[PDB]
């Protein structure tokens, strides 16, 4: 389910995205393109991380020099544990599309 | 405040009627009691007993716990969550925000409650489009200022027609709401 | 899809206090009893070889209101009596399911065991855990299809899907008839479910041989007076007043020829008819099925006979007659 | 333990039908009774189950120089505020613990249904078809052709009870009860006799029951004619022959299947 | 009110054979008896409606949806439509040697839906008690048992009577139908006097049939036969899929193809 965002093409593992998600990625890309700090709200607790993560993965590949690393923090360790699962699922989907390992590392301190 | 409300219900037959309708759990400061009670709560929902977990909005239990399908189906916000204004530590924090950054003392105080009230009640909609209703047991929330500070997704869905539902009227619409959500897609 | 021709369904009804509340036009308990009568009367009318047994669970106790039987009149009579039931207490799903399991445990393998639970009060106080019972039900191949009333309770949600049944809720009274009416049809047999041949005997109705010569006086078999003639058995040789009744002695089902022919329409469901509003070269102004003028822009046709049927005919054919009039030719 | 003795006392008089027929098998001393059965508050209780402390107290505080009413009194009896929360969670926890004890179908011949179980030259069609075609060119003969006084009258006479097409006694009532008792008597004992008969049961343990049941059929039916003889020698009216069929047909099935057993051997 | 329906079995082969036999009884008289029977019914009360249906080896057509002779004007229209319609059906027809047995289940199916179509139209104020006065005049068709069996149950569900008045041959299947739905049965042997049977036994409506003495029901032999042989069998074996009466024990029943497991 690749998404041809206005900024670039963004891979997405799940089948469908609600219209708000379209606004989410472009809104996030706007701040990332401007390279300026910003704040945004998205209701869904689940699927927000993957949508947030999905753009970063595409953004990193498109502009690896623009962004060095991703620092995604969570309130509580019990909640960060489920977050990395979303990233792990996305990586397998993205890796499966490519068909080979990529220089991507993800871990939780 | 929770104990006083519990005690008043305990003296009256309201609490016993609630106990008959469903199991009721209360929360205490100690985490060990909360952990055991919460685990029992999750057991009640799995079975048909169901459980009414009374908690404090600012308690560590509310922020830590997450409510999903058939868990906290009808989150109830009893009164706006406010701290003891006599707390000097809060006053110093509150006073500075008025002194600098140009924020009214009441505006921030309401903002903290509105942000916190939405924090605990927004878990019922975690994901997978699992139906869940949120009831605010206070006429204050109906005020325009409170609604404005309310999150967009919760705010925009909320309409003026159901804004001031009566206790029994709110119950009836909730029963209707469950019916529509109960049926499959 | 192969269906369960012979099924033993239990209609478990909750005697919970919530049934006292009147969300519908009449009292909720009366309405279910009123409509449950339609299902009981219709249930046998579309599956004679099957048998039904009702259970009422109130005050945390499940009491068998009526045992398994093939006479809708007897079951309906209990429903009329149950109208004035106290309806005060709390249901116990474990008690209800356990009662059904005991009776249904010894049932023959060929029959398709089922249960229909009319859930009203979302609370379910039970003596023990039900998940152990749920595991037993699956090993017992009992299909539990709850029909909740004003609640999508989680406990029942797993019950229906986990056990293979279907869960539903009453949107309104009119929708209530649709839900039970769906359960009238024999639910399809799943992969786990199996089938086997069943022995049966056809009781030839007999009367006095020749002017009360070598007569066969007898009263009945479940204040019945002497009967000049009545149904006998190939093996019991017992006078049965009415059919279809399981042999009180043999244990072999007795059933007349028409009853078996009643359920054939299930085996050969009629293919739906495509709906085309415009005339589409249909030069017959009068409907073929009912010889009535079509006052609506609607038409139905088969894939073989290619005839014309109005809305009234198609609604009737797929509702009751279960066959195409002209396409028979 | 004497579990059976207690059960018999409970059903000794509570239910007449169950015990009434069981005695009849022994009234005439037919067979031993061993084969008969061998083949075939709330508030206090809630606290009893809910609060373990009350259960322990009850055992230790069993009535001794006290009264139950006094015991009932003992039931209801910032730090105090916390007690309610602890009690309800404990009470709710105890209640929760109390309730937790430790295929697409296919066919090859569908025409058979259309011509179902109910059981059962060319020029004649042409000859008949043409002849009828020219029959109705004269119509509306209703004035006289439809009916005649003779034809109509004959129909009425036939419709009379004496006529063709119209073919067309509760004297014993006290004896009815005995037959119903006998009918239940036969049904009660035939059920066990026919319980194992339909199943072949090629096993000695299951087959031994058949032999005992098969022999028991004679024993129960040995006394049957004696009761029949008394009733028959009353007025020689309203003969009861159906009751004989079950016994005689039971014999025939017994004798035939018993004979079939020898052939199988 | 009552909605009578006379499903006449106007089989040309059988009625034609009578013409060749030159017997006293003839189809024209039968239609007149139906006609007079039809007229009397409507004649009973204004609210009553009727309908007439024929049968043929090809297809069955409805014979029905000043006072020149002096009779009631309404009855005059009914006679004209029926008289002309029947002659058209009989005179005009194809030839098919393969199919020569009269069809009755199909004709009834047109009858059962007609009441339902008419039952919807009738206003809520007036309750209707419909009836079907099937007048069989030929032997039944073997291949039509299942189709005929479905219509009968539809009648019972909707409470329409089937007062079979078969003649010249006792139809074992038809006599079964009238019993299930509560309809009357009658095997008139005096065909010339057929009408007088109708005005007596069949004319009275259901609400009045009870308060009247009529010929007693004939014994109905609900025979069941194996699918091997088509011979009467008292003890039948069926499977939970085919629901098919079978002759004796088999490892697997052919019509099912099920992997039946012994035990
Ligand atoms: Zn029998
Ligand atoms: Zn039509
Ligand atoms: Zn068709
Ligand atoms: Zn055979
Ligand atoms: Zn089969």
């Amino acid at each position: 389910m690749k998404l041809n965002v206005d900024g670039l093409l963004v891979y997405f593992p799940y089948d469908y995205i609600y219209p708000e998600q379209f606004s989410y990625m472009r809104e996030l890309k706007r701040t990332l393109d401007a390279k300026g700090h910003g704040v945004l709200e998205m209701p869904s607790g689940t699927g927000k991380t993957v949508s947030l993560l999905a753009l970063i993965m595409a953004y990193q590949r498109a502009y690896p020099l623009e962004v060095t690393k991703l620092i995604y923090c969570s309130r509580t360790v019990p909640e960060i544990e489920k977050v990395i699962e979303e990233l792990r699922k996305l990586l397998n989907f993205y890796e499966k599309q490519e068909g080979e390992k990529l220089p991507f590392l993800g871990l939780a301190l | 405040y929770m104990e006083s409300t519990v005690a008043s219900w305990y003296e009256q037959g309201i609490l016993e009627n609630i106990q008959r309708n469903k199991l009721l759990f209360i929360e205490t400061q100690d985490g060990a009691e909360t952990s055991v009670a919460l685990e029992k709560y999750q057991e009640a929902c799995e079975n048909g007993r169901g459980a009414i977990l009374l908690s404090v909005a600012r308690g560590k239990v509310s922020e830590g716990i997450d409510f999903v399908h058939h868990y906290g189906r009808a989150v109830i916000m009893f009164g706006v969550p406010y701290v003891y204004t006599q707390s000097r530590i809060l006053k110093a924090r509150l006073e500075y925000l008025r002194d600098q950054f140009q924020i009214r003392e009441n505006d921030f105080l309401t903002f903290d409650a509105m942000r916190h009230a939405a924090q605990c009640v927004g878990r019922a909609i975690r994901g997978k489009t699992d139906y869940g209703l949120m009831v605010f047991a206070d006429k204050r929330f109906a005020r325009g200022d409170k609604r404005g500070k309310l999150p967009r997704w919760i705010q925009e869905h909320l309409t003026d027609a159901n804004l001031n539902l009566t206790v029994d009227e709110g119950v009836q619409v909730a029963k209707y709401f469950l019916r529509q959500m109960a049926q499959p897609f | 899809v192969r269906l369960g021709m012979m099924r033993h369904l239990y209609v478990v009804v909750d005697g919970s206090r919530t049934m006292e509340d009147q969300d519908l036009k009449p009292n909720r308990l009366t309405c279910t009893l009123k409509l449950l009568e339609y299902f009981v009367e219709e249930y046998f009318d579309q599956n004679p070889i099957s048998q039904i047994g009702i259970i009422v669970t109130k005050s945390k106790r499940a009491e068998k209101l009526t045992e398994l039987s093939g006479n809708p009149r007897k079951h309906i009579t209990s429903l009329k009596k149950a109208v004035d039931m106290t309806c005060h207490g709390e249901p116990s799903l474990y008690n209800s399911l356990s009662i059904a399991m005991q009776t249904l445990k010894h049932m023959p393998g060929h029959t398709s065991r089922e249960v229909l639970i009319i859930f009203s009060s979302l609370t379910t106080c039970d003596p023990s855990n039900i998940y152990d019972l749920i595991k037993t039900l699956k090993a017992a191949k009992i299909r539990v299809s709850v029909i909740g009333l004003s609640a999508e309770v989680r406990v029942c949600t797993v019950l229906a899907r986990e056990t293979g049944g279907t869960y539903h809720v009453i949107l309104d009274e009119s929708h209530y008839k649709e839900l039970l009416t769906h359960h009238v049809s024999p639910p399809p047999a799943s992969s786990s479910s199996e089938c086997s041949l069943i022995r049966m005997g056809f009781p030839q109705h007999t009367i006095a041989s020749l002017s009360d010569q070598d007569a066969k006086p007898s009263f009945s078999m479940a204040e019945p007076g002497l009967t000049l003639g009545g149904y006998f058995c190939p093996q019991c040789r017992a006078k049965y007043c009415e059919l279809p009744v399981e042999c009180k002695i043999c244990g072999l089902t007795l059933v007349s020829a028409p009853h078996l022919a009643r359920s054939y329409h299930h085996l050969f469901p009629l293919d739906a008819f495509q709906e085309i509003p415009l005339e589409e070269y249909n030069g017959e102004r009068f409907c073929y099925g009912c010889q009535g003028e079509l006052k609506d822009q609607h038409v139905y046709v088969c894939a073989v006979c290619q005839n014309v049927f109005c809305v009234d005919c198609d609604v009737f054919v797929h509702d009751s007659l279960h066959c195409c009039p002209g396409c028979i030719h | 333990a004497n579990k059976e003795l207690e059960e018999k006392n409970r059903m000794l008089q509570e239910d007449p039908v169950l015990f009434q027929l069981y005695k009849d098998l022994v009234v005439s001393q037919v067979i031993s009774a061993e084969e008969f059965w061998a083949n075939r508050s709330d508030i206090i209780e809630s606290i009893f189950r809910t609060y373990p402390a009350v259960k322990m107290k009850y055992a230790e505080n069993v009535p001794h120089n006290m009264t139950e009413k006094e015991f009932w009194t003992r039931f209801f009896q910032e730090n105090s505020n916390a007690a309610i929360i602890k009690r309800f969670n404990h009470h709710s926890a105890m209640v929760l613990a109390a309730g937790l004890r430790k295929i697409a179908l296919n066919l090859k011949k569908s025409d058979r249904y259309y011509h179902g179980p109910t059981p059962i030259t060319s020029q004649d069609i042409i000859n008949s078809f043409q002849s009828i075609r020219q029959e109705m060119e004269a119509y509306t003969p209703k004035l006289t052709q439809v009916l005649s006084s003779s034809a109509a009258s004959s129909t009425i006479t036939a419709l009379s009870p004496g006529g063709a097409l119209m073919q067309g006694q509760m004297v014993p009532n006290d004896i009815q009860s005995e037959l119903k008792h006998l009918y239940v008597a036969v049904g009660e004992l035939l059920r066990h006799f026919w319980s194992c008969f339909p199943v072949n049961t090629p096993f000695l343990e299951e087959k031994v029951v058949k032999m005992k049941s098969n022999l028991e059929r004679f024993q129960v039916t040995k006394l049957c004619p004696f009761q029949e003889k008394i009733r028959r020698q009353y007025l020689s009216t309203n003969l009861v022959s159906h009751i004989e069929e079950m016994l005689q047909t039971a014999y025939n099935k017994l004798h035939t299947w018993q004979s079939r057993r020898l052939m199988k051997k | 009110l009552n909605l009578l329906v006379i499903v006449v079995d106007a089989n040309p082969i059988w009625w034609g054979k009578q013409a060749l036999k030159e017997s006293q009884f003839t189809l024209s008289k039968c239609i007149d008896a139906v006609m007079v029977l039809g007229n009397s019914h409507l004649f009973m009360n204004r609210s009553n409606k009727l309908a007439v249906i024929a049968s043929h080896i090809q297809e069955s057509r409805f014979l029905y949806p000043g006072s020149k002779d002096g009779k009631y004007e309404l009855l005059t229209s009914a006679n004209e439509v029926i008289v002309e319609e029947i002659k058209d059906l009989m005179t005009k027809s194809d030839i098919k040697g393969q199919h020569t047995e009269t069809l009755l289940a199909g004709s009834l199916a047109k009858a059962l839906c007609y009441i339902h179509r008419m039952n919807k139209e009738v206003k809520d104020n007036q309750e209707m008690k419909s009836r079907i006065l099937v007048i069989k005049a030929a032997e039944d068709s073997a291949l039509q048992y299942m189709n005929f069996m479905n219509v009968i149950f539809a009648a019972q569900k909707q409470n329409i009577l089937i007062d079979a008045c078969v003649l010249d041959s006792d139809s074992g299947l038809l006599q079964q139908a009238c019993d299930i739905t509560g309809g009357l049965y009658l095997k008139v042997p005096q065909m010339p006097s057929l009408l007088q049977y109708l005005l007596w036994v069949f004319l009275p409506d259901q609400d009045q049939r009870s308060q009247l003495i009529l010929p007693p029901p004939v014994h109905v032999d609900y025979r069941a036969a194996c699918f091997c042989h088509r011979n009467l069998i008292e003890i039948g074996y069926v499977c939970s899929v085919c629901l098919s009466i079978f002759c004796n024990f088999s490892p697997i029943c052919t019509t099912c193809e099920t992997a039946f497991k012994i035990s």
